[PDB]
């Protein structure tokens, strides 16, 4: 995360720190006592493509609350990561929830409306470059859907589009996606923010809720938008793949 | 217990109430009152023997972020 | 007691509700209910920790005289 | 008891049994867990007119229920027993109340209305002049009061009264006491019965009510009415006795 605030009062106890085997760090999603959210692109770190869900499972180190471990028992890669970048994280045991490890909630709303605020917390890098020795957020809003596929694709029509990424690496967009755009300076996310929540205060209810998932994250301030998961497109699979 | 004192000519019978400490809820179809019946078993009126769980509770940080 | 099933991240208030055999009755301000505090006392809301008595009953033969 | 029925089913559990030092058989009435109401002669049985409560309390026998003795305490005579002939008793320690010992209740209305039914048990004398092996009672009518006067003693007037007592012996009359008739033929109370109550069943509340408590016990059939002590008129002495 470049620039932003730090987390000191400890206020996404959802937030997860997950490791590769190569000791790059990626952002986990709590939603459950036993499951956790990510992206298909964390998991795939430091693999081959030809890699599967049990050769993935024993190479991770996962954390949550302070530096606390979990033990995984398994993951399930989304049937079609391809375009929906999502995985899911089982651990072994129900961890005990407390006020520095507590899941975030499902919404049953779509909040993902042009210019609503979202808060994005992550281990990822900083404007040094360095992974964050302390957890970071941000506030960043949703961004025009259109404007999005245009900046980082040639159009909206398919016969039309081209490359034209700030990173040159593309990101996924489509229906399950929304972006978010620059908060008010150059902050954002970067590498290693993936994972994380794009988590919403509904002010109605006082209760926080992950309206999506973060899958692009190497616009490190050079491109616009960072590009997140529905997490109401991915509901339906996410409550039929927890039972079980 | 510990043991309900005894008075002369009568008796007690036993009842408990569930309840689920932070940070989390009570799931359960009944109002988490059990009593203690003649065949050791705690029963509530009415999901039987069934024994309530406690769920945690989502999205309700200690400490929330700085509101926007 | 005997051991109510404790349930993982609950816990449990212990209740007690006196009665009177026969042939007696309940003599007390409060409704008989207790309830087990910090304190391991037994409180009525509220006659205290007083304890209910039971009283016989007067007048009340078993098997009445036969009938004028 | 002359004539009547016998309690074949136990339906007189406040009836005591209560036996002088010299074989004599005379009742008491179960009001309490602790105490019981009798006549004062009962209590003056093989004794001289100066024995006081301390030395009566240690020569008495008592049974309640199925021949189940019951220690005494202490008695208390009513102080002016010459004309309330009764006496309380209190026993050591509260009977356990069963289908077969239970307290008669005392009366909040006065129920002593002339021709009103009450039961009387009792373990006196029967037609062979013998004290019955079983409990036996009796239902009587309240007599007339001004009627019972004339038959015992000369007239209402004071200036005019004279024996003519059937029996000889001479009833307590006045204004704690009320009498009873015979019932349609020649049964009635004899010796040994005093100490009982005159049971008023008071079908409004389902409830048992000890009316009075029989005192003259010598109209053996011979003379007209028994005599018996107002409860109304002791309930407030009995009270005050009970605590303590
Ligand atoms: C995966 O992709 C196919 C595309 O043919 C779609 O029909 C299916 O519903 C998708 N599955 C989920 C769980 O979204
Ligand atoms: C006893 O007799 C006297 C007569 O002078 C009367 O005043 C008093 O109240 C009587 N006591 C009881 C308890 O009835």
């Amino acid at each position: 995360i470049l620039g932003g605030h730090l987390d000191a009062k400890g206020s996404f106890p959802w937030q997860a720190k997950m490791v590769s085997h190569h000791n790059l760090t990626t952002g986990a999603t709590l939603i459950n006592e036993q499951w956790l959210l990510t992206t298909a692109k964390n998991l795939f770190l430091n693999h081959s493509e030809n890699a599967t869900a049990k050769d993935i499972a024993p190479t991770l180190t996962l954390y949550v609350g302070k530096k606390q471990l979990v033990e995984i028992e398994k993951v399930v890669l989304h049937p079609n990561y391809s375009q929906v970048d999502i995985g899911l994280i089982k651990l072994k045991q129900k961890v005990s929830v407390n006020e520095r490890v507590m899941p975030i909630c499902l919404p049953s709303k779509d909040y993902a409306e042009v210019g609503r605020v979202g808060y994005v917390s992550g281990w990822g890098r900083n404007a040094n470059f360095k992974f964050t020795d302390h957890l970071k957020y941000v506030m960043l809003p949703v961004a025009d859907q259109d404007q999005c596929i245009r900046h980082y694709e040639g159009s909206t029509v398919p016969e039309k589009k081209t490359p034209k990424s700030p990173v040159g690496v593309q990101p996924i967009l489509n229906e399950h996606t929304f972006c978010a755009g620059m908060s008010k300076y150059q902050e954002d996310t970067c590498y290693g923010d993936a994972g994380s929540a794009f988590a919403v205060h509904d002010l109605e209810e006082d209760t926080w809720y992950a309206t999506g998932i973060l899958s692009f994250d190497k616009s490190c301030a050079v491109a616009e938008y960072g590009v997140y998961v529905k997490v109401t497109s991915i509901q339906d699979w996410v409550q039929k793949t927890i039972a079980e | 217990c510990p043991k309900p004192p005894e008075i002369a000519h009568g008796y007690v019978e036993h009842s408990v109430r569930y309840q689920c400490k932070n940070y989390y809820k009570l799931r359960t179809e009944g109002d988490g009152v059990y009593t203690l019946n003649n065949e050791k078993q705690w029963i509530n009126k009415a999901v039987g023997d069934k024994l309530p769980e406690c769920e945690a509770v989502c999205g309700k940080p200690k400490n929330p972020a700085n509101p926007v």
